[PDB]
DNA sequence: TAATTGCCCCCCTTCGGTGCTTTGCACCGAAGGGGGGC
């Protein structure tokens, strides 16, 4: 398939970040094996393009996997079942290896260049380019789509109740059957793929905005409640404060107990009822991009909002490791990013643009040590503290 | 020249070769260029050309590290602008601290490194140059490069790739030989006996000669100490080659820049090097020849750095069977030193961190940044992250990273009780303080007259409004919080309508680039209990709207 | 005004771009200077 870049695009020119010794050794072994079978070929410096590369150790798997960050190439390259989210059990299968069977267009190979670094810069970095369809590039599924449909046709017709979606390197196959029956179907699908050459989206609850409940309210409590309601006014038009604001009249001590008036109590009940109901008027536009904001709430708790336009959320959730020791904040944030990306792929078929609540240097230093997925969402870093925790 | 395959190079689309005239050259330079060009023409490294070639590029000569020998350079800036882009394969600089101890060591250099690698034929016409005749009259001799020219932006990457290709078979046949290659410089370490190591060295030299890469005996070092990449390598230790700090009575901007650069270079093995006071002298200066007097803070720093540099220090070689340990120490004014070692008092490496990232920071954030810098440098050099020894209590770090809104982490670390400890100087109360006085502070400023006002209306009737000149709205809000802190007791509750001031203060800074924030920090440290509360500004919340007209 | 070059890593300062709500302020990357290497 003669792939092309987007009109007016140049090509990826991203520098390689340093890697640990074990990662470099694994990459050297993997790339030697790949070059032996012609999947990659050594290139020189006259190729001006580059994408970063690293290695990951997948979930409870002792085998290293080479991962290429094709985000710039994916953005520069010119190339969804609505019932999958409603399924009962979704299993994600890695079908990336198949991509190594179909060659890649010659004129495009130069865009897949990458550089393996060296420990202590003992030697200049070793450059390779892909001869076959690489894992992580968005054009690889778009080129292997025909073969994927050909392979899956004997399965989908035999199992019409199983919904199969493909994103990049991952097959999300979902069913409404029993977990044992689901595992049996997964084994059948494996065998079918070999011969032909554990999500639970039903439990994806939203995180609503809850006002606090108290038998005695102070001036500070009413002030915080009024601020929270003022913030929610942008999300739920028709929310009101007025009487609560009238309660905060004059200068009073923050610890003074102020009784709730009848109008204030009635309006608070109305406000709670409005917050209970979901926001109405949000529709997923496939043209616009997804934005996922993450907030750290402490005690191993994180909250997130996936939205396409500000103050109009398409999904609100709360990732929680519930401490359990696990003092690593970067590991928790990486796991949250991976889970949110998987949810976004299942629900909308698109990875979201992440607004990570972390310093850039810490993320680039440590994120590869905990990454388990074969895809990398685009992310930016927010350097502004949230005013008041309003999703907790 | 060499049987090396050329790297195909092309011009940028739509561009043509340079036509830059040769500038006049001195007679010494002309004679050196004539001799070099005659020798190169005899060996086929350059070829005579005539009217068929319309391109030209100025040439000149400089002195090499070894004097009495000239390096011929070409000002290929136009051709470099019109040359295709390359990807550089040199990703960094090897460090002696990353070297393992080897029984036998040899440092090799290849003679005329670039001139031994052929240049792409179709590109050769673009490398045309004219050697001017002595004095004048007779026209200069026009040549073109048949090999990699020095001064062309494609030469380094091409040479490095070619050298890697040349060294691949020998390294495959000799997996027990360690070869560090930087351009044409080859460090070769082995655990063999000296006789077997020299036999292997002769085999490597023959292998290089088969590719047209001569290794002259002048640049072939066989005995320690080895001069490698600016370092002196001994069998069990390494040092930097001697660093000569300039001794000037009157310092210009360029002299201060050179001194700071040399001190930064020296800080990799000399502990305690500080350059902050000297770097502050470079702020606001315009001309590189402007004389900057020392400010009696740069003088003390210079004296301390000189005293540090007086005593000779050395690093040790990496032992992969032991553990990497990085100790961090604070020095004040946002400066940190660190030592990476495997055994106590045997430093593999030393360094400093003094970056001032952000307008407002505290010691914990700077320590985290220093840890990140050390981690990435250690990953570069040794391929692994070290175990940290930090002057911060486990409780302090726990409180900071659990109460902070950003994700922060420090790898496996242990507290070390070194007197200048890292701590948070104040804590904001999570709940309002009973019995304490409550201030409703407010600040406004018109964005036309650059004037405003600020006040702290109190629940007990106290109030005060101050006018402010040349201040913005944010400055007025910060000044209102400062007012609240000034006229309060040891315990105070503060309510403001400024999320900017809240964002600044909740980060718990101890130093800032703004004097107002510094005064606020001083007042916060003075207090015992402080609770900061935000409130929507124009929504009738009493106090912050009861009398914000006072300041509006 | 001189001396005129190229690539790589680092630090320190300056300036323009971007973002976000608060058109001021904070942050970041590129480019200038310097050091080191070849
Ligand atoms: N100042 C410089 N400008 C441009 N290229 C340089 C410079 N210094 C070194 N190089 C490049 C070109 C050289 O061929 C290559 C190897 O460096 P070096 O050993 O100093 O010289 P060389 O190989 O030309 O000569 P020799 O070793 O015979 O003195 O690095
Ligand atoms: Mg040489
Ligand atoms: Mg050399």
């Amino acid at each position: 398939v003669p792939v092309k870049l987007k009109p007016g695009m140049d090509g990826p020119k991203v520098k390689q970040w340093p890697l640990t010794e074990e990662k470099i050794k694994a990459l050297v072994e993997i790339c030697t094996e790949m070059e032996k079978e012609g999947k990659i070929s050594k290139i020189g410096p006259e190729n001006p393009y580059n994408t970063p590369v690293f290695a990951i150790k997948k979930k409870d798997s002792t085998k290293w996997r080479k991962l290429v960050d094709f985000r710039e190439l994916n953005k520069r390259t010119q190339d969804h079942p609505a019932g999958l989210k409603k399924k009962k059990s979704v299993t994600v299968l890695d079908v990336g290896d198949a991509y190594f069977s179909v060659p890649l267009d010659e004129d495009f190979r130069k865009y897949t260049a990458f550089t393996i670094p060296s420990i202590n810069n003992e030697t200049p970095g070793i450059r390779y380019q892909y001869n076959v369809l690489p894992q992580g590039w968005k054009g690889s599924p778009a080129i292997f789509q025909s073969s994927m449909t050909k392979i899956l046709e004997p399965f989908k017709k035999q199992n019409p109740d199983i919904v199969i979606y493909q994103y990049m390197d991952d097959l999300y196959v979902g069913s409404d059957l029993e977990i044992g029956q689901h595992r049996t179907k997964i084994e059948e699908l494996r065998q079918h793929l070999l011969r032909w050459g554990e999500l639970h989206p039903d439990k994806w609850t939203v995180q609503p905005i809850v006002l606090p409940e108290k038998d005695s309210w102070t001036v500070n409590d009413i002030q915080k409640l009024v601020g929270k309601l003022n913030w929610a006014s942008q999300i739920y038009p028709g929310i009101k404060v007025r009487q609560l604001c009238k309660l905060l009249r004059g200068t009073k001590a923050l610890t003074e107990v102020i009784p709730l008036t009848e109008e204030a109590e009635l309006e608070l009940a109305e406000n709670r009822e409005i917050l209970k109901e979901p926001v109405h008027g949000v529709y997923y536009d496939p043209s616009k991009d997804l934005i996922a904001e993450i907030q750290k709430q402490g005690q191993g708790q994180w909250t997130y909002q996936i939205y396409q336009e500000p103050f109009k959320n398409l999904k609100t959730g709360k990732y929680a490791r519930m401490r359990g020791a696990h003092t690593n904040d970067v590991k928790q944030l990486t796991e949250a990013v991976q889970k949110i990306t998987t949810e976004s792929i299942v629900i909308w078929g698109k990875t979201p643009k992440f607004k990570l609540p972390i310093q850039k240097e810490t993320w680039e230093t440590w994120w590869t040590e905990y990454w388990q997925a074969t895809w990398i969402p685009e992310w930016e870093f927010v350097n502004t503290p949230p005013l008041v925790k309003l999703w907790y | 020249i060499s049987p090396i395959e050329t790297v195909p190079v092309k011009l940028k689309p739509g561009m043509d070769g340079p036509k830059v005239k040769q500038w006049p050259l001195t007679e010494e330079k002309i004679k050196a260029l004539v001799e070099i060009c005659t020798e190169m023409e005899k060996e086929g490294k350059i070829s005579k050309i005539g009217p068929e070639n319309p391109y030209n590029t100025p040439v000149f000569a400089i002195k090499k590290k070894d004097s009495t020998k000239w390096r011929k350079l070409v000002d290929f800036r136009e051709l470099n602008k019109r040359t295709q882009d390359f990807w550089e394969v040199q990703l960094g600089i090897p460090h002696p601290a990353g070297l393992k101890k080897k029984k036998s060591v040899t440092v090799l250099d290849v003679g005329d490194a670039y001139f031994s690698v052929p240049l792409d034929e179709d590109f050769r016409k673009y490398t045309a140059f004219t050697i001017p005749s002595i004095n004048n009259e007779t026209p200069g001799i026009r040549y073109q490069y048949n090999v990699l020219p020095q001064g062309w932006k494609g030469s380094p990457a091409i040479f490095q790739s070619s050298m890697t290709k040349i060294l691949e078979p020998f390294k495959k046949q000799n997996p027990d030989i360690v070869i560090y290659q930087y351009m044409d410089d080859l460090y070769v370490g082995s655990d063999l006996e000296i006789g077997q190591h020299r036999t292997k060295i002769e085999e490597l030299r023959q292998h290089l000669l088969r590719w047209g890469l001569t290794t002259p005996d002048k640049k072939h070092q066989k005995e320690p100490p080895f001069l490698w990449m600016g370092y002196e390598l001994h069998p069990d230790k390494w040092t930097v080659q001697p660093i000569v700090l300039p001794e000037k009575d009157s310092w210009t901007v360029n002299d201060i820049q050179k001194l700071v650069g040399k001190l930064n270079w020296a800080s990799q093995i000399y502990p305690g090097i500080k350059v902050r006071q000297l770097s502050k002298l470079l702020r606001g200066t315009k001309a590189l020849t402007e004389v900057i007097p020392l400010t009696e803070e740069a003088e003390l720093e210079l004296a301390e750095n000189r005293e540090i540099l007086k005593e000779p220090v050395h690093g040790v070689y990496y032992d992969p069977s032991k553990d990497l340990i990085a100790e961090i120490q604070k020095q004040g004014q946002g400066q940190w030193t660190y030592q990476i070692y495997q055994e106590p008092f045997k430093n593999l490496k030393t360094g400093k961190y003094a970056r001032m990232r952000g307008a407002h920071t505290n010691d914990v954030k700077q320590l985290t940044e220093a840890v990140q810098k050390i981690t990435t440098e250690s990953i570069v050099i040794w391929g692994k992250t070290p175990k940290f020894k930090l002057p911060i209590q486990k409780e302090t770090w726990e409180t900071w990273w659990t109460e902070y809104w950003q994700a922060t982490w420090i790898p496996e670390w242990e507290f070390v009780n070194t007197p200048p400890l890292v701590k948070l100087w104040y804590q904001l109360e999570k709940e309002p303080i009973v019995g304490a006085e409550t201030f409703y502070v407010d600040g406004a400023a018109n964005r036309e007259t650059k004037l405003g006002k600020a006040g702290y209306v109190t629940n007990k009737g106290r109030q005060k409004v101050v006018p402010l000149t040349n201040t913005t709205n944010q400055k007025t809000e910060l000044q209102a919080i400062y007012l609240a802190l000034q006229d309060s007791g040891l315990e105070v509750n503060i309510v403001t309508n400024s999320q900017y001031a809240l964002g600044i203060i909740q980060a718990q800074p101890d130093k800032s680039e703004s004097e107002l924030v510094n005064q606020i920090i001083e007042q916060l440290i003075k207090k015992e209990k402080v609770y900061l509360a935000w409130v929507p500004a124009h929504k009738g919340i009493g106090g912050n709207e009861q009398v914000d007209k006072l300041v509006s």
